[PDB]
């Protein structure tokens, strides 16, 4: 249904995966003391947006909300099961376990994309 | 009713001490407040100070170091003293009861109020003249009647000091037609007034008309019978 | 991944009621169901019903449709992902075939096809339905014997006798000597009283170096017994070592 | 200070300085030749015996002077009016404010009732003689006496009082002429000419 | 298949505690014209239909004593005063020897001070008088302004207003503010029922001491909050469920003398007072305060034993701004004696209460540096009606503990004023990048 | 119970073993789920398999299940001595509850023997001042769990006051038991000795105390 911004914060990851367009629609929202206070804040808002969009774009997920990659899930990243993640765990609870291996996975998603592009160019040449 | 009467010397030498007394009749001198007021001739009245039991007595800031009031509860009368008198203290001293009041304008608790007084029952008042001259006894001389159906008749008081002089007819049995006149201050320094009565022409009796004259400063009481 | 603790064992006469608690700790009490399953001598293990603390939905079995009431308290948060809760159960119209052990179990998942499935269980609260009154136990000290002459070992313990409804625990030295403890089940006599036994295997070289104190606790009778086991044995096979 | 008001109208009287705070003005009335009486205490509160015709300005106004309003003016109210200012910003005033005399108009003229008296027989034996001329019941109090020895006026020896009202339109004036026992029997007659507003009344006397 | 693959997710409900630059919100009616010292115009309008999403199943740990929204508001207000007072008139030439005298009345207090002053020209002087409260002047052996030996003084423009208007703090894009909506919460610990909001509710920047005014009311029972109850060196913030009624008035119809002290500058002095010389005061209903003090002590026994004695007393000492209930009421700054409100002693089990208040016109920056302001006088009998929703209490660290505890008011740090309204808010940042495994693989 | 399992099943060490769990169509197995549990008598059960062929968290991959259209099976590869216990199966869905089965007693064969340890205790001194007399005959560390106890009164069969408990599994993967003999204070001082016989797979052990010593 419709729950609102961050409405599925405490729901299961599978149920919170339905409200992925709700938290994304409100992610951007469109000299004097009060004038420059919000101007410095709204500049940091687009920087925070383009930072995630750049990572999303270099991973082949530019126009994607839920993309699949070709990286094997290493067992050292909390080897949970399928029905134990999407049916009995929240996104807030899940990010705490993978918090150690966040920057680790981000390094593999970029190598696969540059390799997909270079392999794709070899096919069109023939 | 409340009847207040003042009685004093009426003549005090300069740089002396004035002693007045207010004989109270009608209420007790302890259950009421008392105040004295003096008034020079042709001027505005001036407050002197109030007196009450339980040591409630305040003086005039201009006459503070000279006046001393008191209340005689055993005799039921008000007293007054004034040491070191001058020519400016010549006035008419009154005796009146005082009823206090409380005017509130602020919040009461912060003493944002003040107590005001007002006299309601005055007295007849006494005359006090300050001078270094002696008291002279007046000389009474009768005025014979002389004239239409009506006739006049009066007395005369000549050469006395100071004011005033109480004149009564038939010991108070004649209050219709009496017109006592004010005195005249001659160059010698002695007042002189008169008093006449309008009586019908059928005066011969002899009805024995007689005028009673009294002078307090000299304790002089003279009775003079008037005859045509 | 938490721990479910239930109430103590109580003795109730047939016709009355009994309230069994089930406190939780280590997980969100509202994110999992609370299932109650019993097991008696007749008809084997029998699931009774579950309840969702979040919404309050219950589902009772037709056999317990009109004589069992389940209630759950409110969640007491401790951290952002864990909390502490409590679940109760009220079964009325007790019969003789209701004597057994009752368990409360934590749910398996939150969403899916096996959300109410019991996964994490408790320790179980034993319930005995009878008309006999509570009788206090009689603890007797057991004389040590010879378990091995060439090994230098012995065996001593305490004897609990004549105790009705059975929830009995036997420790040693306030929970200090737990190595070698062998507590045997009780026996059902012809009068209605049980009786178990306890024994601990200890070497023979320990006499004035260790104090043997068995702690027998029987809550239904509100009595605790502390016996001092004599280290001096009487067996002719063990005196060869002393 | 004088303010004349026609009888039956409303009177206004100003007394004291301008108000600086909350006040409790006390008004008084002094009859000519008598003792002052209490009229209105606490700005606008009348005791027993004073009609509702008298009203004073309320002490709640900041900046205005104490005003005494007298509705229905009568000849009896012709007297002096003093006030006692009780101001919260000013110290206690032990001297009443300078009063204001109320003048009742519509009193055109009054005829003086003069009376001349010769010296007594007991005074002549004292080697003294003095003529007495009494004047009363005249309004307004403005007369000038002129003694006459036969048809010739007398200069020195004339003693005359100043007019003074007696709780009415009646004023009082007494003229005296100091003569000698030999001066009296000398001339044939003596006159007391007292002029009023436009008239001149004269009374004579002759020895026996 | 059996081997899972990494799949990136965009727009995941994941956030971590952080700090950012917050902005404001000030309704649409706050058409007041002129220009209030804060929110008039300068702030972004508020959404006509605010949105609040209740985060079901979510439990979050709040912390009102380590919040960053307090540090921002505390400094934002300070910079707002420095901004509104920059172009206003500077009163440097007002530090001249003041030949003063008592006010015209019958504890002298007010002083009628005459002095020389510069005119529009730079030659002839000006012998004009004024009327300063005794708290603003100090003699020297004639008087002088109190700030002349410490701080420079600048008069506040009379076009601005000191009235506090609601100001909503909002977070920019990518951030969110969480509101703990439980009826019993001491500001710290995990929150049961949590919700999210883009902007906080209407918070009026009221700066008061000892007594918290016009604040938010507590739910059910009166709430007690403290950073460390066992430490007597930390204040104890209180919040009332039922507000107590307070009425303040300055019964002095003052006058505004517009003196000209040069080209463009104009000093507003105090003229002659119209009416009686009455001191300012504040009233508190005895019936309501007797029930509220008894309602707070019942919550104090839940922290110092069930059977104990609680006593109330006035301030021990220190500066004036803390020992007296100081605030603003229509323009003038008050300093009310609080010895009549804390004169009680509670054990284990009919008009109003008036307070003698005083008024200062010179006020010094609480930063302790030498920058003070001259508040222009107000004309007419001022009257303000306010609520009192909380207290700022302290505890005397007696060495003989667990016997009877005495509570004394205090203040001095306006951060507690913002903590009384920011206890139910904290800043978090949304990170929509979250990877998760599933049996999904892309193409070759 | 409406769900029928296998009354008994066995398997050697290091091998596998299959357990059946069938019943009418109303409970198994079309449109029905199956779950298994390791339920030692008197202890807390442990979830093994859920949602048919899905193991529970923390369960070794030595277990495996399979549900047909009429029955479900549980395969336990590489048997362990501690697996010798009772196993129950449940039938459930997404809406209904659970319905347990009859149970399955798994006897893991190929295990090592274990001679019982018997220790007889005479009546204590505090019990002789009651006065009563009770002999405590404890049995432990014997496999399998099937022993019979016989008492004698000075080499004479006893047919009064004999009682023995059932073999119970211990924590070391072995069985235990106990037996008691109720005697009168007159027969304790009249007989020269009492014995406790324990028969186990033909080999009979016996312990004897002596009141005369
Ligand atoms: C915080 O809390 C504190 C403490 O609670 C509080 O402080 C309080 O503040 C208020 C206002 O700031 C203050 O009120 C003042 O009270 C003055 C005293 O009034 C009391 O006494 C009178 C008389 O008592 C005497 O006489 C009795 C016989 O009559 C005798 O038995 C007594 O023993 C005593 O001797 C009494 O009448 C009053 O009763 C009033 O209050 C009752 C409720 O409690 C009410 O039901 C009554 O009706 C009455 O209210 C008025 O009634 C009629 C109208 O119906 C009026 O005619 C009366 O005069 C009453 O006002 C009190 O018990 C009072 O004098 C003050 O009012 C005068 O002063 C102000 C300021 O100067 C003026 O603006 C007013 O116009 C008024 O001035 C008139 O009265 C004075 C005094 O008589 C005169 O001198 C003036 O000339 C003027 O009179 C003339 O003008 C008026 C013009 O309209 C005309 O109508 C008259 O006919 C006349 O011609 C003022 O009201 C209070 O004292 C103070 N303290 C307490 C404890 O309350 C703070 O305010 C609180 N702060 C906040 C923010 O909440
Ligand atoms: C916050 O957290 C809580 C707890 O963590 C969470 O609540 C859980 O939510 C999940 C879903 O996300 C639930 O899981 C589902 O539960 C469904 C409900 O089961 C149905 O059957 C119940 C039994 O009915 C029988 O018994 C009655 C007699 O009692 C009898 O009359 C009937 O005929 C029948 O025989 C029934 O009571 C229950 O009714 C509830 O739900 C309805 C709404 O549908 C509501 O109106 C009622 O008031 C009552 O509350 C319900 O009808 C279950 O069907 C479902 O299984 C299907 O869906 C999954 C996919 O999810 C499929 O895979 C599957 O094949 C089925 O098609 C699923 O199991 C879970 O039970 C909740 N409770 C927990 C976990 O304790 C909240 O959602 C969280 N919220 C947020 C915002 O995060
Ligand atoms: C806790 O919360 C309460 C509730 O808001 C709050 O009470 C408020 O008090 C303030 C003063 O302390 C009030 O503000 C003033 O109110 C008076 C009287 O208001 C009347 O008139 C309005 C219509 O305007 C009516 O709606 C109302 O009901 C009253 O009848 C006003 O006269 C004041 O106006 C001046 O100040 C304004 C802002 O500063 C200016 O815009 C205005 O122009 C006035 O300034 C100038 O006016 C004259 C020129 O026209 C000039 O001569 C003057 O000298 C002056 O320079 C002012 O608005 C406010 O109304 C109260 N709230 C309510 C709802 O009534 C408490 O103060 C608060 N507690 C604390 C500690 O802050
Ligand atoms: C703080 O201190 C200052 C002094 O520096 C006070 O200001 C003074 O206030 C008094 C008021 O009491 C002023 O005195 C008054 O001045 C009036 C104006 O006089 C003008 O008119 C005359 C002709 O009449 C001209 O010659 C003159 O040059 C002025 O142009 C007078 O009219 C007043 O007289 C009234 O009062 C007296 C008192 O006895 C009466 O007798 C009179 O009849 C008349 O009613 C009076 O003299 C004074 O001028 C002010 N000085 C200054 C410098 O301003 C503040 O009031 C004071 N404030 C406080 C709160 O204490
Ligand atoms: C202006 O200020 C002066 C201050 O000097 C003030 O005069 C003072 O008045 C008070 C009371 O009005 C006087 O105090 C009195 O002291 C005597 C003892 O000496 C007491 O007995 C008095 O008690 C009586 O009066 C009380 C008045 O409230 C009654 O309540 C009480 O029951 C008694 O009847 C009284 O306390 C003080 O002595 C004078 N000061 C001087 C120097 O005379 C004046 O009233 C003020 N005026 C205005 C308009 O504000
Ligand atoms: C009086 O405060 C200044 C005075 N003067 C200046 N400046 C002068 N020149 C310059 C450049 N600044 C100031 N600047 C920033 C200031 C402040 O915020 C500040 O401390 N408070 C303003 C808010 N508050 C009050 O309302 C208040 C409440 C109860 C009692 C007393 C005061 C506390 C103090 C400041
Ligand atoms: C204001 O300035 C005047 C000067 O115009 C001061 O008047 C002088 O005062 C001093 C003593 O203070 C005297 O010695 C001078 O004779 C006075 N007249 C002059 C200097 O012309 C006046 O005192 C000043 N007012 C103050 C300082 O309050
Ligand atoms: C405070 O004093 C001022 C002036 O002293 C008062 O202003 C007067 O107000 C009245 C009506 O309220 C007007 O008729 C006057 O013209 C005003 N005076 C001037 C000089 O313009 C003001 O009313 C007083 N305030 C209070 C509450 O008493
Ligand atoms: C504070 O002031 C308010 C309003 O000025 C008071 O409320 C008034 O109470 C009286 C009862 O005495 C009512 O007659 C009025 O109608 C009320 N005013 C309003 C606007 O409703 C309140 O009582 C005062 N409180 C204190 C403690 O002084
Ligand atoms: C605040 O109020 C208290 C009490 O109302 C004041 O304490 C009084 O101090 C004076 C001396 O200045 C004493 O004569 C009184 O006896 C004291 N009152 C009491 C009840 O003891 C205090 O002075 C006021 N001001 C401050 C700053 O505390
Ligand atoms: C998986 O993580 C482990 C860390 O325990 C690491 O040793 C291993 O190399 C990782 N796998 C790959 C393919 O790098
Ligand atoms: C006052 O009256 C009494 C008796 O009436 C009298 O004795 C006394 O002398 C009178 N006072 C004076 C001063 O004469
Ligand atoms: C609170 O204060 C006490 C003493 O002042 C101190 O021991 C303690 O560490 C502080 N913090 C607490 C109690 O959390
Ligand atoms: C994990 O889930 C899969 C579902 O396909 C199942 O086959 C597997 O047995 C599960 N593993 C564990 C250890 O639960």
């Amino acid at each position: 249904v419709f729950l609102g911004f961050l409405g599925a914060a405490g729901s299961t990851m599978g149920a919170a995966s339905m409200t992925l367009t709700v938290q994304a629609r409100n992610l951007l929202s469109g000299l004097t003391v009060w004038g420059i206070k919000q101007l410095q804040a709204r500049v940091l808002a687009v920087e925070r947006y383009l930072r995630d969009q750049q990572l999303l774009g270099i991973w082949g997920c530019s126009g994607k909300l839920i993309c699949c990659t070709n990286v094997p899930w290493n067992s050292s990243w909390s080897n949970r099961n399928l029905s134990e993640i999407w049916d009995n765990m929240t996104w807030l609870q899940w990010d705490k376990e993978i918090s150690n291996y966040t920057q680790i996975i981000y390094g593999l998603l970029e190598e696969s994309q540059n390799q997909q592009e270079k392999n794709e160019q070899d096919l069109l040449a023939l | 009713q409340v009847h207040l009467q003042e009685s004093g010397p009426g003549l005090v030498k300069p740089s002396e001490t004035l002693s007045l007394t207010c004989n109270v009749s009608g209420t007790l001198v302890r259950d009421n407040y008392w105040s004295w007021i003096r008034q020079p001739l042709g001027k505005q009245p001036e407050w002197i100070g109030y007196v009450h039991d339980s040591g409630d007595t305040n003086y005039n800031p201009s006459l503070k170091s000279r006046v001393h009031l008191s209340l005689d509860k055993s005799k039921n009368l008000v007293s007054l003293r004034l040491t070191g008198v001058t020519a400016a203290d010549s006035a008419i001293y009154y005796c009146a009861t005082t009823k206090h009041g409380r005017r509130i304008y602020g919040v009461v608790a912060f003493k944002e109020w003040f107590t005001y007084f007002y006299m309601d029952v005055w007295g007849k008042g006494t005359s006090v003249t300050v001078s270094s001259a002696s008291t002279k006894g007046p000389s009474v001389f009768p005025l014979a009647p002389s004239s239409g159906g009506t006739a006049a008749l009066g007395c005369l008081v000549k050469d006395y000091f100071p004011e005033p002089v109480t004149v009564s007819w038939n010991s108070g049995a004649l209050t219709s037609g009496v017109h006592t006149f004010p005195a005249v201050l001659q160059s010698s320094g002695l007042y002189s007034l008169s008093s006449v009565v309008t009586v019908p022409s059928s005066s011969l009796g002899t009805q024995t008309y007689i005028c009673n004259v009294n002078h307090k400063p000299s304790n002089t009481k003279v009775d003079k019978r008037v005859e045509p | 991944q938490g721990q479910l603790v239930q109430s103590g064992a109580e003795l109730k006469k047939p016709g009355a009621s009994v309230k069994i608690s089930c406190k939780t700790s280590g997980y969100r009490f509202n994110f999992y169901h609370i299932n109650w399953i019993r097991q008696t001598a007749g008809r084997g293990p029998e699931w009774m019903g579950w309840i969702s603390p979040y919404s309050g939905d219950k589902n009772l079995a037709p056999a317990f449709q009109d004589r069992v009431i389940m209630t759950t308290d409110t969640e007491v948060p401790v951290t952002s992902f864990t909390s502490t809760g409590a679940a109760y159960m009220e079964i009325r119209n007790l019969k003789f075939d209701d004597t057994g052990t009752y368990f409360c179990a934590k749910g398996l998942l939150r969403d899916g096809s096996s959300t109410w499935l019991p996964y994490l269980w408790g320790q179980g609260t034993l319930l005995t339905v009878s008309s006999a009154s509570t009788k206090g136990p009689s603890v007797f000290p057991l004389a040590p014997s010879s378990k091995s002459t060439s090994g230098g070992t012995a065996a001593l313990g305490c004897l609990v006798k004549d105790y009705f409804p059975e929830p009995v625990t036997v420790s040693w030295n306030s929970g200090a000597l737990t190595s070698g403890v062998h507590t045997f089940p009780a026996v059902l006599q012809s009068s209605g009283l049980y009786s178990l036994s306890s024994v601990v295997t200890v070497p023979s070289s320990s006499l004035g170096t260790q104090t043997y104190i068995c702690n027998v606790n029987h809550k239904p009778s509100n009595t605790k017994v502390d016996k001092r086991v004599e280290p001096k044995s009487c067996d002719k096979g063990l005196e060869v070592l002393f | 200070t004088f303010v004349s008001v026609a009888p039956g109208q409303t009177a206004r009287i100003t007394c004291g300085e301008e108000s600086l705070g909350s006040r409790s003005v006390i008004w008084y009335q002094q009859r000519p030749g008598q003792a002052p009486s209490l009229i209105i205490y606490n700005n606008n509160d009348r005791p027993s015996g004073i009609p509702d015709r008298f009203s004073g300005s309320p002490g709640s106004t900041f900046g205005t002077t104490a005003t005494l309003t007298i509705t229905s003016v009568e000849a009896g109210d012709e007297a002096d009016y003093y006030c006692h200012i009780w101001d919260s910003r000013r110290p206690t005033n032990w001297v009443f404010g300078e009063g204001t005399t109320l003048i009742v108009l519509s009193q055109p003229k009054a005829a003086p009732s003069v009376t001349l008296f010769p010296p007594s027989s007991e005074e002549l034996q004292a080697n003294k003689a003095t003529l007495v001329c009494l004047i009363s019941d005249f309004y307004p109090g403005a007369v000038t006496v002129a003694w006459k020895a036969d048809s010739s006026p007398v200069k020195a020896g004339v003693e005359t009082t100043t007019p003074s009202k007696q709780s009415n339109n009646k004023y009082a004036a007494s003229s005296y002429l100091s003569l000698t026992p030999e001066q009296w029997k000398s001339h044939k007659s003596y006159s007391c000419q007292v002029t009023h507003e436009g008239s001149t009344v004269e009374k004579t006397v002759a020895p026996t | 298949a059996e081997n899972l693959w990494v799949t990136v997710y965009y727009g995941v409900p994941v956030w971590k505690d952080a700090e950012t630059t917050l902005f404001c919100a000030s309704d649409a009616k706050a058409e007041t014209e002129k220009h209030n010292v804060w929110a008039t115009h300068a702030c972004v309008p508020t959404d006509p239909n605010p949105q609040e999403i209740h985060l079901e199943n979510v439990t979050e740990e709040f912390n009102m004593w380590k919040n960053n929204m307090v540090e921002q508001m505390h400094t934002d207000i300070i910079s707002l005063w420095d901004q509104s007072l920059k172009p206003c008139v500077k009163l440097t030439p007002l530090c001249v020897t003041l030949q003063c005298t008592n006010v015209t009345n019958n504890r002298g207090e007010l002083k009628n001070c005459s002095f020389n002053m510069t005119t529009e020209l730079r030659d002839k002087k000006q012998k004009v008088y004024s009327l300063f409260y005794r708290l603003d002047v100090v003699q020297i052996n004639e008087y002088r302004l109190i700030n002349c030996n410490t701080s420079a003084i600048t008069q506040a423009c009379p076009k601005v207003s000191f009235e506090p208007i609601p100001i909503h703090y909002c977070a920019p894009a990518g951030f969110a503010i969480l509101k703990c909506k439980d009826k019993k919460f001491n500001g710290t610990g995990p929150c049961p029922s949590v919700s999210t909001v883009q902007c906080t509710h209407g918070i009026k920047p009221v700066v008061s001491t000892q007594l918290l005014l016009n604040g938010s009311l507590a739910e059910e029972e009166v709430m007690i909050r403290s950073e460390n109850i066992t430490n007597n060196a930390k204040n104890i913030l209180v919040q009332f469920n039922t507000p107590v009624q307070i009425n303040c008035t300055r019964p002095n119809n003052n006058t505004r003398k517009s003196i000209r002290i040069g080209p463009g500058q104009a000093f507003y002095a105090t003229g002659d007072i119209i009416g009686d010389i009455r001191q300012a005061h504040c009233n508190v209903s005895k019936a309501t305060w007797n029930e509220t003090l008894g309602k707070v002590v019942k919550q104090l026994r839940k922290h110092f034993g069930n059977n104990t004695i609680i006593r109330f007393a006035n301030s021990s000492g220190g500066d004036l701004e803390v020992t007296t209930h100081s605030f603003n009421c229509g323009g003038e700054f008050f300093y009310c004696n609080t010895s009549g409100l804390f004169n009680s002693t509670w054990i284990s089990n009919n008009d109003s209460i008036t307070l003698p208040c005083r008024i200062k016109q010179i006020i010094n920056m609480w930063q302790r540096i030498g920058q003070a302001m001259y508040a222009p006088p107000i004309q007419g009998v001022i009257r303000c009606v306010s609520n009192i929703t909380g207290l700022i209490l302290t505890r005397d660290g007696g060495s003989t503990n667990s016997t009877t505890e005495t509570f004394r008011p205090g203040g001095g740090d306006m951060r507690d004023n913002w903590r009384s309204e920011l206890y139910k808010y904290k800043v978090v940042k949304i990170e929509p990048l979250g990877v998760a495994p599933t049996r999904c693989k892309r193409r070759v | 119970s409406v769900l029928t399992q296998s009354a008994s099943v066995s398997g050697s060490l290091g091998q596998s073993v299959t357990i059946s769990c069938t019943g009418p169509n109303s409970v198994c197995c079309s449109h029905k789920s199956i779950s298994w549990y390791q339920w030692p008598p008197g202890r807390a059960p442990t979830l093994i398999i859920y949602e048919d062929n899905e193991r529970a968290p923390g369960i070794s991959p030595r277990f495996s299940g399979y549900k047909s259209y009429w029955s479900a099976y549980l395969t336990i590869s590489d048997l362990r001595p501690e697996d010798e216990t009772t196993y129950y199966c449940c039938s459930y869905t997404h809406n209904s509850g659970c319905v347990f089965g009859t149970g399955t007693k798994v006897s893991v064969l190929g295990q090592s023997k274990a001679n019982p340890s018997v220790t007889l205790f005479p009546p204590s001194s505090e019990e002789l001042q009651a006065n009563k007399a009770t002999l405590v005959c404890l049995i432990s560390d014997f496999y399998p769990g099937a022993v019979t106890v016989a008492w004698k009164a000075d080499s004479s069969p006893v047919k009064a006051g004999v009682e023995t408990t059932t073999p119970s599994k211990q924590s070391n993967n072995k069985y235990a038991a106990s037996s008691y003999l109720s005697l009168t204070p007159e027969q304790w001082k009249s007989h020269r000795s009492y014995s406790c016989q324990v028969t186990h797979e033909g080999s009979t052990v016996e312990k004897t105390v002596a009141p005369t010593e």
